[PDB]
């Protein structure tokens, strides 16, 4: 009955951050199902596609079906591949050669809506709802939360958008190397925050080190710019150079560092390059 | 993982189940201060 | 690989089964949000 209770603003304010970390929760449980039929389904799919084509390449004859059909398997990059298997979201839309794996799809397409939007919600709402009719609010901080909460009620599809790029999934073998990347990460991140100095930037260029010798780096690009720290070592190099600009550069070690990793970072993966481009200038 | 527990349509309760994800592992230090002094 | 083929059917599946639909709420809500309510003082709406 907490929620029934008559709540002040502040106490209102921290069960607003509560449901908003349960909503959190539930929708990293959607991610994790999502990635386990992910994975089922693009094992078969995978499977499927290559005996298709190794049936094509097969034919005695080869003609302008024939190479229309190498060109729709091999000659495409993998992701128009993806988009090209995943093209049949509408009824009969050139759909690929399997229809079990559509019909299967479809259903776990439909059940995701369910579990989505598409009984915590609706209490969510209600209880909102409640609370601003009850009486003038006078908080703009609580105000904003509200009406934040309240929009996350109402459109879970926005969280999906918003966390589907930025889920990422790794092989079992790399567990620990993906923990130590991720710890050195959040050392990083939390060594943003402070004042600078020297400790700080030993520390600093001891991560960047450590990120350096890490293996995932080198594997996952894809990863490496989906957790995206190269934004925060840009924001360790304004922070560092902000003065600097004007006069009396501080800390050339790690300006030089940061500078390294970012054409390290940039010489990896092409894609890596483009992202890199936006802040030339 | 699965998204429904049960062929119902029962959500759960939330925060509730298995869950994978890599995330930072606890340590606290007993009062180097590598970390938080621990606490029971 | 297993790993890369299902990041990209992540992002795929996103793109395609994720960003195309268009369920219409924008009226019931503002309805919702708008009505006075119970109790005259400030509509949620109007606040």
């Amino acid at each position: 009955g907490l929620l029934q209770m008559k709540l002040p603003e502040p106490v209102k304010l921290q069960m607003c951050l509560l449901l908003q970390y349960l909503c959190d929760c539930q929708v990293r449980h959607r991610i994790e199902a999502i990635v386990a039929f992910s994975d089922d389904f693009v094992a078969k799919l995978q499977d499927n596609q290559r005996f298709r084509y190794n049936e094509v390449m097969q034919a005695l004859n080869m003609s302008a079906a024939l190479t229309a059909r190498k060109t729709r398997e091999f000659r495409s990059p993998p992701q128009e591949q993806i988009n090209m298997l995943l093209n049949f979201k509408d009824d009969k839309s050139e759909c690929p050669c399997p229809e079990e794996i559509r019909d299967q799809l479809l259903d776990f397409h439909e059940d995701l809506m369910t579990h989505c939007g598409i009984s915590l919600q609706q209490l969510i709402s209600e209880t909102m709802v409640r609370w601003a009719q009850e009486s003038v609010i006078e908080d703009p901080e609580l105000v904003r939360a509200m009406f934040v909460l309240l929009h996350r009620q109402y459109d879970g599809i926005g969280g999906l958008v918003r966390a589907l790029p930025k889920t990422y999934t790794i092989n079992g073998v790399s567990v620990e190397d993906t923990i130590n990347l991720l710890a050195s990460l959040g050392q990083i991140r939390s060594l943003l925050s402070v004042r600078m100095g020297k400790e700080e930037e030993k520390l600093m260029i001891r991560g960047l080190g450590d990120i350096m010798n890490n293996k995932v780096f080198y594997q996952h690009p894809n990863l490496m710019r989906a957790l995206g720290m190269h934004e925060t070592v840009m924001e360790v190099m304004v922070n560092v150079l902000g003065g600097g600009e004007s006069k009396e550069i501080t800390f050339p070690k790690m300006v030089a560092n940061c500078c390294r990793f970012l054409c390290y970072f940039c010489r990896i993966s092409r894609q890596n390059q483009k992202a890199m481009f936006d802040h030339l200038s | 993982i699965t998204l429904f527990p049960d062929e119902n349509k029962k959500h759960g309760l939330p925060g509730i189940g298995l869950s994978t994800s890599l995330r930072p592992r606890m340590r606290f230090s007993s009062p180097c201060y590598q970390y938080s002094p621990e606490f029971p | 690989p297993r790993h890369r083929a299902v990041n990209l059917f992540l992002q795929g599946y996103e793109k395609s089964w994720i960003e195309t639909e268009e369920h219409y709420f924008e009226d019931k809500l503002i309805e919702d949000l708008a009505k006075p309510g119970a109790e005259k003082r400030v509509d949620p709406l109007h606040q």
